[PDB]
RNA sequence: UUAAUUGCGAUAACGAACGAGACCUUAACCUACUAAAUAGUGGUGCUAGCAUUUGCUGGUUAUCCACUUCUUAGAGGGACUAUCGGUUUCAAGCCGAUGGAAGUUUGAGGCAAUAACAGGUCUGUGAUGCCCUUAGACGUUCUGGGCCGCACGCGCGCUACACUGACGGAGCCAGCGAGUCUAACCUUGGCCGAGAGGUCUUGGUAAUCUUGUGAAACUCCGUCGUGCUGGGGAUAGAGCAUUGUAAUUAUUGCUCUUCAACGAGGAAUUCCUAGUAAGCGCAAGUCAUCAGCUUGCGUUGAUUACGUCCCUGCCCUUUGUACACAC
């Protein structure tokens, strides 16, 4: 039922998505997206290593990602 | 430690050893859904197999499909310590043999079978059904068995 | 709707089949000398100041 | 024998307590007045001995509990004492009840 | 739950009866008071009557007591 | 700059020490990693297979620094948690006897700790030293 | 043998010990002696040797078949 | 302000806290006064705390809960079904990540926005049950402050919690969901629906 | 002589003793530092007795504290309250009234905690019940 | 008015006694006394290791000195609702604020009056009346089985239905206990074994050693991702061990393997007001072995109310009674 793959015609998807978010987590970008809570997880901490989203506080079982600037 | 990105070479359902096998979901709780594969067999066949846990059971290939089973039905051969398996020290011929899918249910009948005719009392409360352990049947397992 | 405030100035009694419920004597802040009975469910002291929907309402269920 | 030390220690064990503490007070009272070196009596935490026992002789009844207690207290005095001064005042006199051990630590 | 029982303000009468130039106004000299002038066989029961003693003489203070 | 093994983060220095000792290649695992569930009270093989020796060894090391002598069986008590006994309630039980004990012999090996005639094995002069290394590198980077 | 030797002492007011008393309750019954008569002595006698106060309680089937206990009491008594 | 220097080395964030006391290291209570009247008094403001653990004694007096800070309340609110009775240190990371989410949404503070939706939330008027049986009338009465900020927290954290339940959503999030509906109002979460609920029982049972 | 104070701080089970001393601002518990105290979440536990009064007050104070008995977090609370009352016996012995009665002020009007212990305490469990108050579960039927 | 027949008062009653209370045990405090190599701390006669110009840690008390803050236990001290304000017939009292270790009878128990019950126990007693039996015994002993048997109904419970979670690693903190020469009790440390456990030894008749019982829930870092699913562990098969003379009707422990019901529970119903409920384990009891049970202990620690007679039960007054074996 979820996206638990990622491909192309679903990368675009996150990329162009993921910008205008207020909040990023596991659960937001399973409930807005199709894609699995796994793959949400490395989904999330991908976009923080080049730096298009910041953090605030680095928990387990949550998570708090906003934009840049 | 570190993660990588992947990208999805996905493959459809599978099928291996007689038994339907979703995908979907992480390889070593996939090969669970095969009778007679527990968590522990499928994480040390895979272990065995020298392949990623993070494979998902369905972007994967055929060589390390092939792999997974050879393990499977021989586990000695592949470093498994032989205490391990599903049935130790076979009472027909001493041997010890981890079974499989279609074969748990066919073995367990034979041994249901065996001690029916031994008129065995672990075979003979499992002739009507009941209890075959000793557990109190006075007030429980009113439903099945 | 413009629910107006009033504040408690006297814990009557309690009253109430189990008990529940407290009677008070309340005045308005708005217009003060308009001063009412009502009856009060939760925890109450003096100068709590409560809302009430409608004004034209004195408790029936006393003493 | 010609005055000298023994390092005894004495240990004083028993229910009542009350009777005890009077001999603790008479074993270091004799000290000061023979002029002794001592360690001053060490108190140790009491062992409540307890058991937990059905009221009823049968099943029958709300289940009620009892808990008793037997309560030991411990004591002990480390005395630097002569062999002759120690003895003919441990050996006299002994009270009623109360468990005394006298050994002797060569360290 | 605090109210005093016969033993404790009987005494506390018979003791303002005949100590009334003795005592005070100050419960912590009129528990000394009590050892030295009644027998009380506990310190709990003395600073009971010793703390009704004291608040009897703060209500004789300011007007009488009757009995 | 005085540093001991006392005022670096707890968790952190497992992480710092096995992946040092992982870039050592002298640890000497016992072979029979991968397969054993680490303590009778677990249910899975450890998730990290390839590292998980490390860190267990980590930890050990730390414990000992950090204590005066501890056997197999105080490091066995250690590790263990609340078993899953199914219908009946949950119990303590200790964790495996031969993982425990194989890592000590390793950090022996290493000279990690000594052989302390007074109980279990102390901490060792060249075992504190390396330990108060990966302490210093850890708050200095 | 030699260490341990009995010491047999007399008692001083045995009016004032029930075990003596209680005792001495019970031969007198088995000497034929009236109940009441019999408890009526122990706590007069408890009584005059300087006791503040006494309790005697005889339970059981006594000329019936049925049980009845009796309470013959003198004096002070405390109870908690 | 100006630095410090010890032996034990100090993070500057954490050095930082003595000038102003705020909360774990983000929010002031400053400027965080309860715009709606009628419940100041029973919400506590002004005597700000690090964190959100205290083990004070409230459960003494009658009305000492009310001078139990605001954050405490709802914190003592989420150990509840059971399974989560104790557990507090777990309610407390739940917290601190609920007001992270209100921040990154929702530029006011999440202080003026919990109490705001505390405001929002109490039913000011209820319902009592008055007959001697079981087949009896309803009567309506007043809500007292302090049921009202007692019920304003019991309307959200249970409400938030069963959203939670047997779903993807974290109950940080459904919690940090709740608080800013209920603080603009939106009548789409279960504590503004069910204070309509029991204030509209109450306009009919009058 | 090294001038030193020794107090106390008292959570249910759990005590902490703090030795406080001349020097350069050492705050050190188990031998491990005040920024190292576990779990985080409640490092602003044992952080406000440090940052209500200032930190400046810490330029010629070395404390030491060990713990021991009660849990996880009745032991931060031991903490905390061992270095608030060990700083204020030091003020009393050895600097002016004023300092330590505005410690004193600053640490009642803030939390009474800091100084005066817990006085709840666990209570007997009694027969016929799992707990003090709670009885087992009766039927009629 | 009080928890109280607790008191203030009223008063053909007055002065009393038991009960209640007072009392006892225990918890909370004591930088005040007595002290301690079976408790701990600090300097160091002796010092040592690491990193640097002193922080962490390991040993000796004629291979040291000093002390009791923490621990202990003796003597005691301390709380009496103290002070203030309000209310009350300005009485007993009650409420709030301050102070205090403690202001719920300071918390919790021990004991507990009169009169009873055809309540339970003759299956605890070498306590016992009467009756029965007493050699082919209803005495005792031995062998084996049964109390656990399973269409069903009811009660006390344990584990869950999941993400506030399962699992993995790491961090890692209690208290009440018990324990062997009247021989195997608690068991440390070394070795072997996946594990259970086996083996070589050490300590402790115990503030010394098991044992800092390094308990669990918990905390962090990860895997899982709403899927009867990695929830759940019921049922069932094979094997490896321990206890016992004996494990089959599986004592129990462990390994692999099947992954059943159950998606928060109808009618109804239990307990509970602060370190309390609830969660979480630990000890002891029984015990050769086996706890899902009990008695205690500690860890984490709420919501709500400081009230009423609506239901239920009890007590009292008035009233009615053809009841008194008492509706
Ligand atoms: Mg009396
Ligand atoms: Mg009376
Ligand atoms: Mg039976
Ligand atoms: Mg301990
Ligand atoms: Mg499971
Ligand atoms: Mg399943
Ligand atoms: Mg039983
Ligand atoms: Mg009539």
């Amino acid at each position: 039922q979820h996206a638990v793959i990622l491909d192309q015609e679903k990368y675009d998807r996150i990329l162009k998505e993921v910008p205008t978010y207020r909040y990023v987590s596991v659960s937001v970008l399973v409930d807005r997206l199709k894609i699995g809570g796994s793959l949400a997880r490395i989904a999330l901490r991908h976009l923080e290593k080049e730096g298009i989203i910041k953090p605030i506080s680095k928990h387990s079982k949550q998570a708090i990602y906003t934009r840049a600037t | 430690s570190l993660v990588v990105q992947e990208q999805g070479s996905f493959q459809h359902i599978l099928r291996l050893l007689n038994t339907n096998v979703d995908g979907n979901i992480k390889i070593v709780y996939a090969l669970t859904t095969i009778k007679g594969v527990g968590r522990r067999y499928s994480n040390l066949v895979c272990k065995k197999a020298d392949v990623d846990l993070h494979k998902r059971a369905g972007e994967l290939t055929q060589e390390e499909l092939e792999r997974i089973v050879q393990i499977m039905q021989n586990p000695t051969h592949y470093k498994i310590p032989a205490w391990f398996l599903n049935r130790q020290n076979d009472i027909t011929d001493g041997k010890d043999y981890h079974t499989l899918a279609n074969n748990v249910e066919s073995k367990l009948r034979d041994d249901l079978e065996r001690l029916k005719k031994i008129r065995a009392h672990r075979g003979i409360r499992h002739f009507w059904g009941l209890r075959v352990r000793g557990q109190h049947t006075k007030t429980t397992g009113r439903r099945r068995a | 709707t413009p629910v107006t405030l009033a504040k408690v100035i006297k814990v009557l009694g309690r009253t109430g089949s189990r008990g529940g419920v407290t009677q008070v004597r309340v005045e308005f802040l708005e217009d003060t000398s308009r001063t009412i009975v009502r009856n009060v469910k939760g925890p109450v002291r003096e100068n709590d100041i409560l809302v009430l929907m409608e004004s034209e309402r004195e408790a029936r269920r006393l003493r | 024998q010609q005055q000298q030390i023994i390092k005894i220690r004495i240990t004083l064990t028993s229910t009542k307590v009350k009777q005890l503490e009077n001999v603790s007070s008479n074993i270091v009272k004799n000290a000061e007045q023979h002029n002794l070196v001592k360690k001053g009596p060490v108190r140790l935490p009491t062992k409540v001995l307890k058991i937990s026992t059905r009221k009823t002789p049968n099943g029958e009844g709300s289940k009620t509990w009892e808990t008793y207690e037997m309560r030991i207290h411990k004591r002990y005095i480390d005395l630097e004492a002569p062999v002759q001064i120690v003895k003919r005042i441990t050996q006299i006199t002994i009270e009623p009840g109360v468990d005394v051990e006298v050994v002797v630590a060569s360290n | 739950g605090r109210v005093r029982t016969k033993t404790v303000k009987r005494a506390s009468k018979a003791l303002i009866e005949r100590y009334y130039p003795k005592l005070t106004l100050d419960f912590q000299t009129n528990k000394r008071l009590c050892d030295e002038i009644a027998t009380i066989q506990s310190k709990r029961l003395r600073n009971k009557i010793a703390g009704y003693t004291t608040h009897l003489m703060k209500r004789i203070q300011k007007g009488p007591v009757r009995g | 700059p005085g540093v001991s093994v006392r005022d670096v983060a707890a968790q952190d220095f497992i992480n710092a020490y096995a992946s040092f000792l992982q870039r050592q290649g002298k640890l000497e695992v016992p072979g029979y990693v991968d397969i054993v569930k680490t303590s009778s009270g677990n249910e899975m093989p450890p998730q990290d297979a390839e590292g998980w020796f490390y860190k267990r060894a980590a930890s050990v090391a730390r414990h000992i620094y950090m204590r005066k002598q501890v056997g197999v069986g105080k490091l066995n008590k250690l590790y263990g948690g609340a078993k899953s006994r199914g219908v009946r309630p949950y119990k303590h039980i200790d964790a495996s006897g031969s993982i425990n004990r194989k890592v000590l012999q390793a950090l022996e090996k290493i000279g990690i700790v000594e052989i302390s005639p007074k109980g279990g094995r102390r901490i060792s002069e060249n075992g504190q030293r390396d330990l108060d290394r990966i302490a210093a590198q850890t708050l200095e980077e | 043998p030699g260490t341990i030797v009995l010491y047999a002492e007399r008692v001083q007011d045995r009016g004032l010990s029930a075990v003596a008393q209680a005792e001495s309750m019970k031969f007198k019954l088995l000497n034929g002696l009236a109940i009441r008569r019999a408890a009526y002595g122990v706590v007069r006698y408890v009584m005059e040797s300087g006791a503040k106060g006494c309790e005697v309680v005889v339970s059981g089937k006594l000329r019936a078949a049925r049980a009845k206990a009796m309470k013959f009491a003198d004096g002070f008594l405390i109870h908690s | 302000f100006t630095p410090v220097v010890l032996a034990t080395p100090i993070p500057e964030e954490v050095q930082q806290a003595q000038t102003e006391i705020k909360l774990f290291n983000k929010w002031s209570f400053e400027e965080v006064e309860v715009k709606d009247a009628s419940l100041v008094d029973y919400v506590q403001v002004r005597q700000p705390i690090f964190v959100a653990h205290t083990a004070g004694r409230y459960a003494n007096k009658r009305f000492r809960k009310a001078q139990c800070p605001i954050i405490e309340r709802l914190t003592n609110s989420l150990m509840m079904n059971g399974r989560n009775n104790g557990k507090k240190l777990k309610a407390v990371r739940i917290i601190k990540h609920t007001l992270d989410i209100i921040n990154v949404l929702t530029d006011q503070n999440p202080i003026q926005v919990v109490v705001d939706a505390i405001t929002n939330t109490g039913p000011r008027e209820d319902t009592t049950r008055v007959g001697g049986g079981g087949a009896a009338r309803r009567q309506a009465v007043d809500v007292s402050p302090l049921r009202r900020v007692n019920q304003a927290i019991a309307l959200l954290t249970i409400g938030a919690r069963e959203a939670a339940f047997r779903n993807i959503k974290t109950i940080a999030e459904t919690l940090a969901e709740e608080l800013i509906n209920a603080a603009k109002g939106s009548s789409t979460s279960y504590a503004i629906k069910k204070k309509d609920e029991l204030e509209r029982v109450a306009k009919s049972n009058r | 002589a090294v001038p030193s104070v020794q107090t106390f701080g008292k959570k249910k089970s759990a005590t902490a003793v703090a030795h406080v001393k001349a020097g350069k601002g050492l705050i050190k518990v188990n031998g491990s530092p005040i920024t190292l105290v576990e779990p985080e979440i409640l490092r602003f536990k044992v952080y406000e007795p440090l940052l209500l009064v200032g930190l400046d007050k810490f330029s010629n104070i070395d404390i030491r504290v060990r713990v021991t008995g009660g849990g996880h977090v009745s032991q931060v609370y031991a903490i905390r309250q061992a270095i608030a009352k060990g700083l204020v016996a030091y003020h009393q012995k050895y600097v002016d009234e004023q300092s330590k009665n505005e410690l004193k002020k600053a640490f009642t009007s803030y939390d009474r905690t800091l100084l005066i212990a817990d006085s709840r305490r666990p209570e007997p469990k009694k027969f016929g019940g799992k707990g003090a108050r709670s009885r087992f579960q009766k039927s009629y039927r």
